[PDB]
């Protein structure tokens, strides 16, 4: 059917973040995420994924969270970011032709940015472009890691999970 | 309560919060300080490796040494940061290399054109070092920048192009070939993982035609075991010369013995006639074979190249006699000068010491039936030496013994090769490369002739 993944990152400090999140397969909770950047635990509630695959998945997710944090730190360093800062990322894939994918990020509840795989580009959702919004999109559209490797996650890895379970 | 070294200086505090660090007066949390320092360490590392890539003519010796000074400064700052914790520290600061890069990915690639490439190449190089050796990324990085600083310093080593300049050419080729094989990360060892006298005497003449210095006669995990044995021998020879053997004399003797030791290990030495030397050379063939199963000379050339700084530092032990004369990392190029050249240079130095020793007896024409005869004995050795040099030099002329002919023609090509400037004549060779202590008999070319019976003054 689909995957709807959600995380909320509460940054009390650029260098201090509390993560909380989850993922639903179709309409039901399958995964949870919780803890600080130094001790975030990612749990599959429904142990359907092989332990090895799952360990690889957790590694990829932890890599993501560290890179995510690094992006927030860089945005705050280059462009001032007020704290406490809450980042809410909603991403997913939906399946009977080619899969639909999306990724949108809100800041303090206000949709801040989104991904459009058709050109492998990120664009603002917000009608108000400011230094933070422009700078964040740059990193997104300057590196293959944020433009194409993300598509493999959303249009391939995400959908394989959905198709399989 | 620690201070972290026309630059910034900081005073840091740390708790089990107000665990701040202070630089007008910038005050940040410790975590911010740590992050600042680390991202700068990584950015600066990439810029340095990139800038030095073309050398990793004297312009990069100055830049290369600056890099090594930079590396040492950063290592001390790192130690001072660790003093805040004093407990052999959570992952918040103990990033794994994969963690460090994943965490600092955006901050560092942000500063570079094709930054993802540089960020990757650095990750791969650090992973390769730890794989050879879940350790902290910062420690692995420090080891990486120290290896580069050493490798670079070797390349520079601080009308006529000298033998030392040509030796540098062969040194640069050596590492080049090593870099292409890529084995140094495997061959460089770690010591912690391991276990005649008279001047007036002519040199021994050996055919089965080379004259053997009295200095050479008086010579003292297979990789880690080998490096430990080599370092020990190197240390012993340095102490042997220092304690049992002039400044120029003590320095040249230690430095030439270092080069001779490299020849022994490489298996390119001339003195193969001696059975003790043969026993040693067979042991080397055995150990390197063991090393290969990764005369073995080509691998040995790499292993010695992968382990020449370790051997040289071993020879600087327990002394206040600076030997740091014209080299960077105080490491000489003598192991890249064909042994026949260094021994020649050396023969002339011993000869002029012999001439002065005999000369000095003519103080307070009966006594000149010893001097001018002892002189004749040494004069004959030069004849042999001069003739062989000329044969090899002429082969080099036509080309422009293989390592000497190739050394000479490349030296000749850079010295007029199309008349030769100063190296076509072996007397001329000595007058450019060696230092003569002789008195009133200062000219090897045939009044003040080096081998005259009685000095023009006496
Ligand atoms: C088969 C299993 C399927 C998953 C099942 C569900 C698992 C539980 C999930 C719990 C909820 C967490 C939701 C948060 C998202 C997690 C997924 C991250 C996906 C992702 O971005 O890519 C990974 C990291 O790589 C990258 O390098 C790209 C990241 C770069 C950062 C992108 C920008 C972040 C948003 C902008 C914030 C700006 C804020 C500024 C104030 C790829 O991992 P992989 O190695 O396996 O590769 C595979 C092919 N590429
Ligand atoms: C990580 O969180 C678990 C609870 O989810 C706790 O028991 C553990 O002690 C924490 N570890 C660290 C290093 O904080």
């Amino acid at each position: 059917q689909r995957l709807h993944m959600l995380q909320i990152s509460y940054f009390r400090d650029p260098y201090h973040v509390w993560y909380q999140g989850n993922a639903s397969l179709g309409g039901h909770l399958t995964h949870v995420l919780e803890g600080p950047d130094t001790n975030t635990t990612i749990i599959q509630l429904q142990p359907l994924q092989e332990p090895e695959s799952w360990a690889r998945t957790q590694s990829g997710l932890q890599s993501y969270l560290l890179q995510f944090h690094g992006l927030v730190r860089l945005v705050h360093q280059e462009r001032t970011l007020a704290f406490p800062l809450t980042i809410r990322c909603f991403l997913g894939c939906e399946l009977g032709s080619r899969a639909h994918v999306f990724f949108e990020v809100a800041v303090n509840g206000s949709s801040f940015v989104s991904f459009r795989p058709e050109r492998a580009l990120w664009q603002a959702d917000t009608q108000v472009t400011s230094g933070v919004v422009t700078f964040t999109l740059q990193q997104l559209n300057a590196y293959n890691r944020t433009r194409y490797e993300l598509r493999e996650f959303l249009e391939d890895t995400c959908v394989q999970y959905v198709q399989k379970h | 309560n620690t201070e972290i070294n026309n630059y910034e200086q900081w005073k840091c505090y740390y708790d089990n919060n107000n665990n701040k660090c202070k630089m007008k007066n910038k005050v940040t949390s410790f975590d911010e300080f740590f992050d600042f320092w680390v991202r700068k360490l990584l950015i600066d590392t990439i810029k340095w490796e990139t800038e030095l890539t073309y050398c990793i003519c004297n312009k990069c010796n100055k830049n290369c040494v600056c890099f090594d000074k930079w590396v040492k400064q950063k290592e001390d700052e790192w130690t001072n940061i660790m003093k805040l914790f004093t407990n052999k520290i959570p992952k918040k600061y103990y990033l794994n290399i994969n963690d460090l890069f994943d965490s600092f990915f955006f901050q560092v690639i942000y500063k570079f054109n094709e930054g993802e490439a540089k960020w990757n190449e650095l990750k791969e190089n650090l992973k390769k070092q730890i794989a050879s050796s879940s350790e902290a990324a910062i420690k692995v990085l420090f080891n990486h920048i120290k290896e580069i600083a050493t490798i670079c310093k070797d390349n520079n080593t601080n009308k006529v192009i000298s033998v030392k300049q040509i030796a540098q050419y062969y040194k640069r080729i050596a590492h080049k070939q090593l870099n292409e094989r890529g084995s140094r990360s495997a061959l460089k060892g770690d010591a912690s993982k391991g276990t005649r006298t008279k001047i007036g005497t002519p040199w021994t003449k050996i055919v089965e035609e080379v004259f053997l210095p009295p200095r050479r006669q008086h010579m003292c995990l297979a990789i880690h075991s080998l490096l430990g044995d080599v370092l020990l021998a190197a240390k012993e020879q340095a102490n042997f010369i220092k304690n049992k053997y002039d400044k120029g004399t003590i320095c040249r003797a230690i430095r030439y013995s270092y080069a001779d030791l490299g020849d022994i290990i490489k298996g390119t030495d001339l003195w193969e006639a001696n059975p003790g030397e043969k026993n040693t050379q067979r042991r080397l063939k055995t150990v390197f074979g063991i090393i290969k199963k990764m005369p073995y000379k080509l691998l040995r050339e790499d292993w010695w190249e992968a382990n020449r700084d370790q051997v040289w530092q071993a020879m600087k032990c327990a002394m206040k006699n600076g030997i740091t004369c014209g080299s960077s990392d105080h490491t000489p190029l003598d192991d890249y000068i064909p042994q026949k050249l260094r021994w020649l240079t050396e023969w002339a130095e011993w000869y002029c010491k012999a001439q002065s020793k005999e000369y000095e007896k003519l103080k307070e024409k009966a006594a000149c039936k010893k001097y001018g005869k002892n002189i004749k004995t040494w004069e004959d050795q030069w004849k042999v030496i001069s003739s062989k040099y000329k044969e090899l030099y002429k082969q080099a002329e036509i080309y422009a013994d293989k390592p000497v002919v190739d050394f000479l023609y490349n030296l000749y090509l850079q010295n007029g090769g199309t008349p030769s400037t100063v190296y076509s004549t072996p007397e001329g060779y000595i007058h450019q490369e060696a230092a003569m202590d002789c008195k009133q008999q200062h000219v090897f070319c045939d009044k003040q002739y080096a081998f005259r019976h009685q000095p023009h003054d006496y």
